RNA sequence: GCCCGUCGCUAGUACCGAUUGAAUGGCUUAGUGAGGCCUCAGGAUCUGGGA
RNA sequence: GGACUUUUACUUUGAAAAAAUUAGAGUGUUCAAAGCAGGCGUAUUGCUCGAAUAUAUUAGCAUGGAAUAAUAGAAUAGGACG
RNA sequence: GGAUAGUGGCCUACCAUGGUUUCAACGGGUAACGGGGAAUAAGGGUUCGAUUCCGGAGAGGGAGCCUGAGAAACGGCUACCACAUCCAAGGAAGGCAGCAGGCGCGCAAAUUACCCAAUCCUAAUUCAGGGAGGUAGUGACAAUAAAUAACGAUACAGGGCCCAUUCGGGUCUUGUAAUUGGAAUGAGUACAAUGUAAAUACCUUAACGAGGAACAAUUGGAGGGCAAGUCUGGUGCCAGCAGCCGCGGUAAUUCCAGCUCCAAUAGCGUAUAUUAAAGUUGUUGCAGUUAAAAAGCUCGUAGUUGAACUUUGGGCCCGGUUGGCCG
């Protein structure tokens, strides 16, 4: 079998210039597994049709369970 | 030198000429009227889809004596109509009045086949399935 | 957007389709290398076809023009280097003729025959395709392998496999389990 | 000429042959094993020579 | 022996043809003319003549 | 630096010139279509060959040729040199 | 002069009468985006290029324009035209020739999946975003490699060959065999490691995995062109075949089948187009008395073409590149 080798001169250099699937497939670095990428994207979209912080709106549209 | 022009500066003439005369060239002249997309009922395109009209019994040339089973198609393309004929023994048994059927050429580039009159565009499917496979049997016509 | 992969085909198929010389004459080589294709001699006719094609210009260059020079020595070299040019006819003009033969005799498949090994041409395609006979440690399958020169010393079967120690196999070891499972406990 | 001609008689002959199943024989080499048998056949062990020579012959 | 044309049958193609016939597409007269831009004004309001 | 130059074709050599495709060199992708890799050691602290060349024409540019084929010249001398 | 970033009839004012054309203007057609290129291999050519790269143009059709260095921008706005969605009928909103997906059209073309790991692009920026792009799925578009078997023993049969007065078989194998013999291997199934962003496949590789009931090759053809039957049964100018020539009306070498045989083979047939064959478009290179074809005749402009002659001969030097015989 041929392959690549890489040494790092310390442990800290390796979790710093390895790229982090790498240091995943270790055990040097967890998983922080995420929402789907397009989960993700339409949770921007929905966000856009937002101007400001949004809590205002939701009083405003709390009005609304009277009309 | 019988005819051309020999000069070394007569090549517009010998082009010309030429040109002109690429109109006798039956291939050519078919080529660049279009006679293919204007007349000819497939589009110039390979084949054609149809719809059976009626099945006709197409009466053999000389000296051969026979009645050639055939169909009369619209096509969908173009209401053009055609008559094609429906290849090997029993077949037209497959075939049926309003089906969909798909019509070739007739490898004779335009022009009719053998004994056939009139018939320029044979029967390769109905109802998506093709007569060959139903003629071996190894696939059976559709329900509608 | 990605760059075009290149390819080619390998072959090339004869004009008369139904010539009956021809037809024997190619059914002979078959029966002769162990091929299981018109195509494997279409392949080859193709191979020569450039060969000489290139050969052909070159001549037509004058003697000692630079590309011919070079460009021919190349094609001689490669063609000494792999048993299909003798060492004597060895300057193009004998390039010029160069048979079909003299290319299907340098096959993987024959070499691995010519020198006992496998005592059938066919008994050659099998093995070859089936993991034994290498050439370093290096395992070919491929009966169309072209044995250069300095490797025919090294035709021989794999360390693995039967044949060329390793283990027998499971069809023998299979065997081996009815032995000592029906006659012992 | 005529074109209404009968359709009664579509199928006739095929319909009328008796069938006769095909029958079980050996199976056939494929691959290289058929160029080779079909070289045995036609070079090597050769067959009958009555003046040249015949590959598909029945009552000769 | 070969063989010509009218006349009669079936089927196919293209021509002519009242309908001042029909359809699509590209330009286009004349008339009407949205809109933004530029410009003469205007001045809700809002400042120090200007916005 | 000044002062003045009949006008063309043809041919040569060369510059300017994208890559991919094509032709083609090198390299054993296991073979091959490909790819532009790869190959040597102290395989424990590294050594090293590459990634060529050809074609690229009509036109424009630049140079050499002066055959072939054109153009212009002095005859109301308003000719040529000083 | 105005306008433009700026030249320019670009526009305006004054003035003039010019500009292009048989060396084909102008107009029409194009089932026309242009190029690098593709197909076809004596050469000369013929045909094709929507389509991985360069250039151009467009975002349903037209026009207008805001922002901005850059747009006459459409995943920006404005208007009109055409489509078209929601409604409480007051109104409001949309532009897939991006990715995927649907309808329609048709002979004709795939997943409403995964990721920024690579390649690179953008931003205030190592970090965020990227249906660019990469990954897999669908996929016999094209292209490459090439399994469907290999070896012995036996049973007669041979041709060899030494002998033959005459049995014959006995060794060197030619091989057709209805009992036989053990070996081999991946197609697949699958620990594991490898692969990968994570998966999947490949490359590795434990355990499994071949005797005919498979793990069982096809597609066309067998009168000629054209490689392969004058076998057998069926039909009886019917049914059907046949690119073309031709077969079929009762012993069908051609149909429908069985048998056997041929060709190419993980592929082979058919249709349409084009190229070669085609010296049947002819520059190379055709033909025109009678086969298709010299205008009834002469003049003649454009066009093509157009006799010979003008520094040749002789002398001297210089330095190159092959090749000989010597080295
Ligand atoms: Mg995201
Ligand atoms: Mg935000
Ligand atoms: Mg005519
Ligand atoms: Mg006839
Ligand atoms: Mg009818
Ligand atoms: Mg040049
Ligand atoms: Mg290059
Ligand atoms: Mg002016
Ligand atoms: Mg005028
Ligand atoms: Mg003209
Ligand atoms: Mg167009
Ligand atoms: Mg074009
Ligand atoms: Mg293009
Ligand atoms: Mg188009
Ligand atoms: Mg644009
Ligand atoms: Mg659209
Ligand atoms: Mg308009
Ligand atoms: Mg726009
Ligand atoms: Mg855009
Ligand atoms: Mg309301
Ligand atoms: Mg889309
Ligand atoms: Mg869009
Ligand atoms: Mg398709
Ligand atoms: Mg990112
Ligand atoms: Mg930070
Ligand atoms: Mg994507
Ligand atoms: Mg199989
Ligand atoms: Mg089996
Ligand atoms: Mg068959
Ligand atoms: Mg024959
Ligand atoms: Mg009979
Ligand atoms: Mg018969
Ligand atoms: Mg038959
Ligand atoms: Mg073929
Ligand atoms: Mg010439
Ligand atoms: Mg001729
Ligand atoms: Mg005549
Ligand atoms: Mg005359
Ligand atoms: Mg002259």
């Amino acid at each position: 079998s041929v392959g690549f080798g890489l040494v790092y001169n310390s442990v800290a250099e390796a979790k710093k210039f390895e790229p982090t699937y790498r240091l995943v497939r270790y055990g040097l670095a967890e998983k922080v597994e995420k929402a789907s990428r397009q989960q993700r994207k339409q949770k921007k979209n929905r966000d856009k049709k937002i101007f400001g912080t949004g809590k205002r709106l939701a009083k405003k549209v709390a009005r609304r369970n009277a009309d | 030198g019988k005819g051309k022009p020999r000069g070394l500066n007569s090549a517009r003439k010998l082009r010309v000429h030429r040109r002109n005369n690429r109109w006798a060239e039956n291939n050519y002249k078919k080529r660049l009227l279009g006679t293919a997309f204007k007349s000819s009922p497939f589009g110039g395109s390979s084949h054609a889809k149809g719809i059976v009209l009626e099945k006709l019994g197409i009466e053999s040339k000389q000296p051969n004596s026979a009645i050639r089973k055939c169909v009369r198609v619209q096509l969908i393309k173009n209401g053009k109509k055609v008559t094609a004929f429906v290849p090997n023994d029993g077949c037209l048994n497959f075939v049926d009045e309003n089906d969909e059927v798909l019509l070739a050429g007739f490898g004779r580039k335009g022009k009719a086949k053998g004994d056939i009159p009139g018939v320029r565009f044979k029967v390769v499917k109905v109802s998506g399935v093709s007569l060959l496979a139903l003629w071996k049997e190894k696939k059976e016509k559709p329900r509608s | 957007p990605r760059a075009p992969r290149t390819y080619s085909k390998t072959y090339s198929t004869p004009k008369r389709p139904y010539e009956s010389s021809r037809l024997d004459a190619e059914l002979k080589l078959a029966g002769e290398f162990g091929l299981k294709n018109k195509k494997e001699i279409y392949r080859i006719s193709f191979q020569l076809s450039k060969i000489r094609r290139a050969a052909r210009d070159l001549l037509t260059r004058d003697e000692k023009d630079p590309k011919r020079l070079f460009e021919g020595n190349a094609l001689i070299r490669r063609l000494v280097r792999v048993g299909v040019l003798s060492e004597d006819k060895k300057k193009l003009d004998y390039v010029l003729a160069l048979k079909v033969e003299d290319f299907l005799e340098r096959r993987l498949q024959t070499q691995v025959y010519k020198l006992g090994l496998a005592k059938s041409v066919h008994h050659a395609r099998v093995l070859i395709t089936q993991r034994h006979i290498a050439v370093g440690k290096q395992i070919v399958n491929i009966p169309s392998f072209m044995v250069r020169l300095d490797s025919e010393k090294h035709i021989d079967f794999a360390p693995t496999s039967p044949f060329g120690g390793a283990r027998p196999g499971r069809v023998a070891r299979r065997n081996a389990a009815r032995k000592a499972e029906a006659s012992g406990e | 000429a005529k074109v209404h001609g009968s359709l009664a008689r579509a199928g006739k002959v095929k319909s009328q042959t008796p069938k006769v199943e095909k029958t079980e024989k050996p199976k056939k080499p494929k691959g290289r094993a058929y160029k080779r048998l079909l070289y045995t056949r036609r070079f090597v062990n050769v067959t009958l020579v009555n003046g040249k020579r015949r590959m598909n012959p029945g009552p000769s």
